[PDB]
DNA sequence: TGGAGAATCCCGGTGCCGAGGCCGCTCAATTGGTCGTAGACAGCTCTAGCACCGCTTAAACGCACGTACGCGCTGTCCCCCGCGTTTTAACCGCCAAGGGGACTACTCCCTAGTCTCCAGGCACGTGTCAGATATATACATCC
DNA sequence: GGATGTATATATCTGACACGTGCCTGGAGACTAGGGAGTATCCCCTTGGCGGTTAAAACGCGGGGGACAGCGCGTACGTGCGTTTAAGCGGTGCTAGAGCTGTCTACGACCAATTGAGCGGCCTCGGCACCGGGATTCTCCA
């Protein structure tokens, strides 16, 4: 079975590293970036949907991000998703 | 001369527009209202007339459910009339 | 401002499709707030819908899925 | 003969795995077709979600002296903040409590 | 060949099996797609046609109408409380709401 | 593309001598539109949770089930066996 | 001695909006849950973590319908809840 | 049978308490064991339509998580 | 309680536009065969679920008392409803510019598919640190 | 101003979090192939303006009824205390059945040819909206 938890534990520490998690805690992390990742990427899928389209791209999800998330949440999700697609397409 | 008592007139209007499948607000002012909230959003933009019709129709059901359960509020607190604490106390049970 | 072309006559006859009887003077303000946060938060979406498929012009078709996205479905313009 | 194996999350700077989002948005049955950017963007999305919920979460465990969060931490970093509680609305935390809300009509005077 | 006979007609249907096959399978729901399920799924929805569609017109006929009006397809899915609980997030476009005035406004 | 001609079929089948006008039939269209949706979205939800790739008839009569209430369940769980027993044996 | 009538229910508030606990004890949830269960299907079996899934919705539910419960007394100028309050609220956001 | 009894006075309290409730009338607590008992039947129809599709004759935790996903009451911490 | 007047219901005539039927035709459903794989079926294992028993103890239950509070009644005065009059601008019809949505062709680049392989991630095991608990002192509320 | 609920500080236990290690399997590199979509005139239709007209909205005035504050009362919850009872924990026993694996076979994807069903267009007549007259509730006042 497939958890988050060592990554959801990175951040974890990259954002306080003398601090931990229980196990319930990473349990509900779990769910919440699945929740996430359902809502985004449903959204995405209606919205290749609807524009007659048979991919789904980074406009896609970033749509999506704006259709879901509130306003400075999307703001800034929108910003660090348009900053990792351009150092993938920078790095080869 | 004739005077109707206060209540006769508003429960008449009351049957009328249940009756009645008409949109209420007018047409135009909701369109230059549509306008002016999408000019802050996004400049130069263009619109259907079915897309107004669209908005005005489930703002229309949106308000008409909202002051029906403004008017349960009120007389929850033995009154009839309503006042902002009926819609406040409807849109903090809804989850608005 | 053009949300006083909301006018009082018609928050009076929303009302009274509601079931209203009686109305307190200071309901109309509340009511034109209540129908911009509404209004802004569809026309958002839609305005959302259309940026995405590249047009100028807000269809029909956007209104009826910003409002299926929070659940206020509409019969009658497609789908 | 092959190059060095690197990871698409490193090429990204994220630490959410790229590779796995791909994996679950193909087989997922979401559209035909996926593209090579759309599991970065939404692994740096999903990625910087956890980091506001983890911040706010570590904030709420510090504050009450302790370095584990625990769910009632959690419930603390969602519903104290307006725009997570706006993203979960309908979203119950097991274990996770309720904030403390006194009405002003019931405490004494 | 033989004689062209319609999925419909054999599965004693007016709903198309085809079209609800050809949607199932475009529609990105699953990779393989049986051969029940769009003449179940045909079967439902032409049920629930039927069932808005025979209070639509009961609704009609009260009314003095021949034909219905979006009123009718209101006053039938709303007085139905199946109907209603199915319905209950749809705003039907030129429907209008019920008759209902509550007993604190009436006169005494 | 619309669900016109076959809502008219069921119509006349139920009242024959009651017609219908072009936004009822846009409305009904839409109604046929979103419960086929609703149903479809389950069926696809409930085959990804129990590791199935394929949409049977039993998938589409469990999401009847979960979706629709009672009286109208159990009614529309009635019509989809006996038109997939009509189907199956002719 | 004896307290005035009400500061222990503030104290009550005060420590249990602290607490994370179960407040439904769980041997008689089980019961209700297989009481509940056995009008749809005959012999069933229950994990402990589906049952305990069910009472933490079912707390939270009931929780949630308090608060709106007590600000729709508080709406009504009281300090007391009553049936009437719990079926507006469920009128409101559509249960009922 | 007769088991919403069980779910106690005190409970009812406990949970009223917790909701920010300062007094209680004594007919609150057959509303709420209707309104639990509607709910509770809701939630476990669907979690044993979950079970029954899936030629289980054991209600498993998912089974919950998915029912309660279908009304919009969504819980974590189980796996959802 | 009767009567004046206002609103509403019923009946008939008229015109209109939209629903309903007919027809060409094209395109999507049907038919028949093939092929590979998803899933039904049998079996086995060992995991977790159910049933039962003892005990000890936290919590539920029953009862008594009294006081806070729900609720009915009364007065008052203000705010909203009803209605007539005047202003305003919405609505309908008509007419142009012109921006922009929809269709089509092509060509290219992006993404599915496959083989190979190796390193990231998962399962398992272990020590060790963070809460939980227990008790004395003193600070913060309660009446 | 005397009586309780709880911060606050020091010791100990324990079990669950975190780190180390080994296999394994799924992601990554490299290559190819083919099809999705990105980019380059035309008619619908959206916006902008003018004129008339007339329905609706704004405004002012009177008054009446309803919101709201105060007050009394009677009762029904809150709180506290003593008795009971069954939840909870620990342990044992056993047996259904969840979950995994192997086999094979039926069934659905897929392709090619055929053909009729449904869709766009067009024409027609009848259901319904509307206007006018007159009878039937229906509300308010003396």
């Amino acid at each position: 079975k497939e958890s988050y938890a060592i990554y959801v534990y990175k951040v974890l520490k990259q954002v306080h590293p003398d601090t931990g998690i229980s196990s319930k805690a990473m349990s509900i992390m779990n769910s919440f970036v699945n929740d996430v990742f359902e809502r985004i990427a449903g959204e995405a899928s209606r919205l290749a949907h609807y524009n007659k389209r048979s991919t789904i791209t980074s406009r896609e999800i970033q749509t999506a991000v704006r259709l879901l998330l509130p306003g400075e949440l999307a703001k800034h999700a929108v910003s660090e998703g348009t900053k990792a697609v351009t150092k993938y397409t920078s790095a080869k | 001369p004739h005077r109707y008592r206060p209540g006769t007139v508003a429960l008449r209007e009351i049957r009328r527009y249940q009756k009645s499948t008409e949109l209420l607000i007018r047409k135009l002012p909701f369109q230059r209202l549509v306008r002016e909230i999408a000019q802050d959003f996004k400049t130069d933009l263009r619109f259907q007339s079915s897309a107004v019709m669209a908005l005005q129709e489930a703002s229309e059901a949106y308000l008409v459910g909202l002051f029906e359960d403004t008017n349960l509020c009120a007389i929850h607190a033995k009154r009839v009339t309503i006042m902002p604490k009926d819609i406040q106390l409807a849109r903090r049970i809804r989850g608005e | 401002d053009n949300i006083q072309g909301i006018t009082k006559p018609a928050i009076r006859r929303l009302a009274r499709r509601g079931g209203v009887k009686r109305i307190s003077g200071l309901i109309y303000e509340e009511t034109r707030g209540v129908l911009k946060v509404f209004l802004e938060n569809v026309i958002r979406d839609a305005v959302t819908y259309t940026e995405h498929a590249k047009r100028k012009t807000v269809t029909a078709m956007d209104v009826v899925y910003a409002l299926k996205r929070q659940g206020r479905t509409l019969y009658g313009f497609g789908g | 003969t092959r190059a060095k194996a690197k990871t698409r999350s490193s090429r990204a700077g994220l630490q959410f795995p790229v590779g796995r989002v791909h994996r679950l948005l193909r087989k997922g049955n979401y559209a035909e077709r996926v593209g090579a950017g759309a599991p970065v963007y939404l692994a740096a999305v999903l990625e910087y979600l956890t980091a506001e919920i983890l911040e706010l979460a570590g904030n709420a465990a510090r504050d009450n002296k302790k370095t584990r969060i625990i769910p009632r931490h959690l419930q603390l970093a969602v519903r104290n903040d307006e725009e997570l509680n706006k993203l979960l609305g309908r979203v119950t935390i097991a274990q996770g409590g309720v904030l403390p809300n006194i009405q002003s009509v019931l405490l004494p005077k």
